[PDB]
């Protein structure tokens, strides 16, 4: 007399599948974003404009995002960075300037960008505290970056009012340092989106949202490719 | 020198893991082979059972 | 003064290497060259356990060899029935980022754990049928990579802060620590008699601990990269380790030596999962090439290949009687081999 | 086991030219990228140089471009750093670190906490 | 007297 | 020559679409909204290129084909609902690509396979309730020639003239003018978004993929027009004034005007699926 037991089991499967359908419908409307910040780089000041893990939720354009402020973990990240290979974007905060912080952040970027499992997860680069650059250059980086002597700002420069061309040159120099890695390493499966964020500007959220668009759309355009 | 408070420890640990009667490879390998040869008569993944008792069909 | 300690450690390493070499009398291949091998051992997929959204990180066969548990990265602990392919429960995890699950041997509890540095334990046997959390063991400062049940009141956990722990579940406090590893510890495996255990870390090393003391009995080295998964030989006087060097290695607890090494030129990926059969003759490895292998543990020959997965296969499991081989992968698809 | 030993450090006048050798035994040298890092007294660990499996992908920090040089040999499994035209900035202990995986392009081996496959280092001063 | 083209 | 190509357009579409349909029903990976539509398209395509075929040709050539009342009605009904459902399948594919590439975030809240099967079911229901008049579809028993006087001509009559004119206006407007305009606006919005994207930077492989998708899109739209407009123009011709049209498109010209509408069945599973990245994914399974 086991048939009624299998009937009870089938009912308990039916209810669980009816729950799993709603969960699958609330999981595809949710996009996950891994927020990585460096030592002197402002991860929390990217948080403000918007345990071993912290959770921030976003409602924007009637869309739900998740940002994972990975906090009190171990410093060696080659084993828990493989968890975040399914997130939409890696929000990668960097400083702009006492040890060699810029080279450390650049080597972390070169490491993450070249991982075997993160070769599909796109990055959204941020270069925080440009006001720090504006108050430190107008008031040295050649010792840590000699090419800064023989570098000139591209024609594509977008200098906001009030910034000295030297600070803008340093800004776009760091940007080009990151973009050389961005172009040379990968093979056309992910894209880095530099964004000269400031100390405080809420527009960052939009700069996330729209960029997530580009991360999604091009993925959709992977099916329709030939040869 | 401040980290020495751990280094010394390691040394003792080594000698603490040094004084064990490590048996010879021949006897241990013979024991493992005897186990793998004696328990082979009920390994459904080495010599598969007839498809009747298999509960996955 | 520190140089004195360095030279003492060097002399002790030299003498333990000399002892290990003196214990080396022959090669396991030299002893087993006259064995009668078994040839290729094909396996076939039986089931497919769909219902996960994100990637599956862990799975633990039940003592009844019928139930399964699975933790996925969507926040779901799904308790499967490997026979009729029915989900029994779908525990919603408070934190979606979990890397390990564990099914208690008495079937009364299920433990999960992950980047939250907290081991959660849910009570299967409840009065309402909606299984809620029972105990949240907190205190670790690194992520939890492996965890195993001794009984319903003692759980051994492996954390990312380099220290293993033995917890008493009913009071929540950690009764025993296990320090000695430099890197963090990936995988645990309790001894078949649950009096010892062994833990591999990201130092190409494993450590044999005695739970009844909290003390590092032995330390085995011989790999070249991080050690991912660990599994005892069913007897209890040996075990096996897969590492990030694309080479399995079978260690022995009494000889205190690397005893055997399984590798192949065409393999370059990690070894994310290792387990044994019921007799211990087959060694079931799960690589990153999106396919598993089965090795003849005595002759190091590739006994066969098990394909059927497209994404990464990140966990393996063999029943407590050896009638099925379930795999959990990164494409939300458990499967069963037979 | 893995063993990363060094030799060649000490004390040299401003403007010297040292050569720190690093012997790497225990593992296969033809499969792992190899890094050179430095440690200053009042500063944390810093990265200095890199070299690939075949030595083609050389790299440097901005303070050593052209000054230092990395090299390696497979018949002897050895990693040299030939340091030319030194300066008082070079006072540091140099460690010979190893990439944590075979056949990989990326590495995480500048960890302040004890990295597994990192040598004991050799101190150079100016 | 065949003038039909049936249909498509 | 003539008959040779009339047979080759059958062969080079039946074999292709059978290969595609078996490759896509065997693989359990292809179960997704972005290939269930193409599967339904392949089904309708094989039905088309099996029904409206030498079943049409041998009549149009030798003036005789022995069917009955209840054998010509169902033949014309199936070979008409195949056309209607292929048109609507192309419209559905375009309306989902619009949501995929232009509304990429709020798409996957409703890009479920539930919605795919709902749209396909509603599509085939609307096809079988818009192409309904099989009972008016008929067979005109009067003769066509001298030898073997007992001939048969099939055609759709819809007795009164005003009714047939209004109904062919309805068919032309809601099977080649609303599908036409809607698919054109959808693929035009897609092309406009992708072209703005290409011209912002103006990852070379991304731009190459975008340009190739745009070329495939305009080819698809222009072949939609080029392989459906002739027969619908001829249908409106027969609607407004059957005289001076049957004098022109009697036996031979309508053969070519119908020939230019089965090469659409020949093209659809040779441009949509046979020329993307999926055929290797399928041949790695069938081998």
């Amino acid at each position: 007399d086991q048939r009624n037991e299998e009937k009870a089991q089938r009912e308990a499967n039916k209810k669980i599948e009816k729950q799993l359908q709603k969960d699958k419908q609330v999981y595809r409307a949710t996009h996950r974003l891994l927020l990585l910040g460096a030592g002197e780089s402002g991860k929390n000041t990217i948080v403000k404009q918007m345990s071993g893990i912290f959770e921030t939720k976003f409602q924007v354009d009637k869309v739900n995002f998740h940002m994972f402020d990975v906090g009190a973990q171990r410093d060696e990240r080659r084993k828990w960075i493989q968890c975040f290979n399914d997130v939409t974007a890696i929000i990668f905060v960097v400083a702009s300037s006492q040890t060699n912080r810029l080279q450390a952040a650049l080597k972390l970027f070169d490491s993450i960008w070249n991982n075997k499992w993160l070769r599909d997860t796109s990055v959204i680069l941020f270069l925080n505290k440009q006001d720090l650059l504006a108050e430190k250059v107008l008031a040295k980086i050649e010792d840590y970056f000699p090419e800064f002597a023989r570098y000139t700002t591209p024609e594509d420069a977008t200098p906001e009012p009030g910034e000295d061309p030297r600070v803008t040159r340093a800004k776009y120099f760091i940007r080009d340092e990151f973009l050389r890695i961005s172009t040379a390493s990968g093979d056309g499966r992910h894209y880095c989106y530099p964004h000269f964020t400031c100390a405080v500007d809420t527009e960052n959220i939009r700069r996330v949202f729209n960029d997530c668009r580009d991360i999604i759309q091009r993925m959709h355009l992977r099916q329709y490719e030939l040869l | 020198t401040a980290s020495i408070a751990q280094a010394r420890k390691l040394v003792e640990q080594l000698k603490m893991e040094a004084n064990i009667d490590r048996i010879k490879v021949s006897k241990a390998a013979a024991d493992l082979m005897a186990y793998c040869e004696a328990h082979a008569k009920e390994d459904p993944l080495l010599t598969p059972v007839p498809a009747s008792e298999n509960p996955f069909r | 003064e520190l140089d004195q300690l360095r030279q003492e450690a060097e002399q002790l390493k030299n003498q333990i290497r000399d002892a290990r070499k003196a214990c080396a009398d022959a090669t396991l291949s030299q002893i087993t060259n006259n064995i009668d091998p078994v040839g290729r051992i094909q396996m076939r997929t039986r089931r497919t356990l769909r219902g996960h959204l994100a990637k599956i990180y862990a799975m633990h066969w039940g003592t009844d060899s019928r139930l399964l548990v699975s933790a996925s990265q969507d926040g779901k602990l799904i308790i499967w029935d490997s026979y009729t392919t029915n989900k029994v429960h779908a525990i919603p995890l408070r934190s979606s980022w979990v890397m390990t699950c564990a099914y208690a041997p008495s079937g009364n509890y299920v433990a999960c754990g992950g980047l939250d540095n907290i081991c959660s334990i849910y009570n299967l046997k409840t009065r309402e049928g909606n299984v809620r959390v029972s105990r949240e063991l907190a205190g670790h400062t690194g992520y939890l990579s492996c965890c195993r049940f001794l009984d319903d009141n003692q759980i051994v956990t492996s954390s990312g802060d380099t220290t293993c722990a033995l917890w008493d579940i009913e009071t929540g406090q950690q009764t025993t620590t296990f320090t000695g590893h430099t890197g963090d510890v990936m995988s645990l495996s309790l001894a078949p008699d649950t009096r010892l255990f062994v833990s591999g870390a990201c130092d190409a090393s494993a450590k044999l601990w005695d739970v009844r003391e909290g003390m590092c009995r032995q330390t085995f080295t011989g790999h070249e990269s991080d050690i991912n998964a660990i599994c005892f030989f069913p007897n209890g006087n040996a075990f096996a380790t897969g590492s990030d060097d694309a080479t399995c290695r079978l260690f022995d607890l009494r000889a205190d030596q690397e005893l055997m090494t399984y590798s192949h030129d065409n393999i370059i990926c990690g070894i994310t999962s290792v387990s044994f059969s019921k007799s211990g003759r087959l060694l079931l490895a799960g690589y990153d090439d999106f396919n598993c292998n089965v090795w003849d543990a005595l002759k190091a020959d590739r006994a066969g290949v098990l394909a059927g997965h497209d994404n990464r296969v990140s966990c393996l499991g063999v029943t407590d009687d050896g009638m099925a081989v379930a795999t959990g992968s990164w494409d939300s698809f458990l499967k069963i081999w037979n | 086991q893995v063993q990363l030993q060094e030799s060649g450090g000490g004390l040299v006048q401003p403007g010297g030219s040292l050569r720190l050798s690093c012997a790497a035994s225990g593992f296969t040298f033809s499969n792992y990228k190899m890094n050179w890092v430095r440690q200053a007294p009042g500063k944390g660990l810093e990265w200095v140089s890199d070299i690939s499996q075949s030595g083609a992908s050389i790299s440097y920090t901005g303070s050593v471009k052209g000054r230092f040089t990395i090299s390696r040999d497979n018949a002897k499994n050895t990693l040299y750093l030939q340091m030319n035209s030194l300066k008082p900035e070079d006072t540091a202990v140099y460690y010979c670190a190893r990439c944590p995986a075979p056949f990989t392009r990326d590495c995480f081996d500048v960890t302040s906490t004890t990295y597994a496959y990192r040598g004991q280092g050799t101190q150079v001063t100016v | 007297d065949y003038m039909g083209w049936m249909d498509f | 020559v003539q008959i040779l190509l009339y047979s080759l357009i059958f062969l080079l579409s039946v074999l292709g679409n059978t290969l595609v349909i078996t490759v896509l029903i065997r693989n359990k990976r292809m179960r997704t909204v972005t290939n269930i539509f193409l599967l339904s398209l392949a089904v309708s395509d094989l039905m088309l290129c099996l029904f409206c075929m030498p079943f049409n040709l041998i009549p149009n050539l030798l003036k005789d084909f022995i069917f009955g009342s209840a054998v010509c009605k169902t033949t014309t009904y199936f070979m008409g609902t195949s056309v209607s459902v292929s048109t609507f399948n192309l419209v559905a594919i375009s309306l989902e690509r619009y949501g995929a590439i232009c509304k990429p975030l709020q798409s996957r809240v409703w890009q479920t396979k539930s919605h795919a099967l709902k749209v396909i079911a509603a599509t085939w229901c609307l096809s079988f309730t818009i192409m309904t008049p099989y009972p008016i579809y008929s067979n005109l028993v009067p003769f066509t020639k001298n030898n073997n006087q007992t001939a048969n001509m099939c055609r759709f009559l819809l007795p009164n003239d005003v009714m047939q004119q209004s109904w062919h206006t309805f068919l032309l407007l809601i099977l080649f003018l609303i599908p036409g305009i809607v698919m054109m606006v959808a693929y035009g919005l897609i092309s406009l978004e992708l072209y703005q994207g290409i011209k912002f930077e103006a990852s070379a492989a991304n731009l190459m993929a975008k340009k190739r998708v745009i070329r495939m899109l305009i080819v698809i739209v222009v072949l939609f027009f080029l392989c459906w407009m002739p027969i619908f123009s001829a249908n409106a011709w027969r609607a407004y004034d059957t005289a001076s049209a049957e004098r022109r498109l009697s036996g031979t010209p309508i053969s070519f005007i119908l020939l230019l509408s089965y090469t659409s069945s020949c093209v659809n599973p040779i441009i949509y699926c046979f020329m993307n990245k999926r055929f290797r994914l399928g041949f790695m399974a069938t081998f």
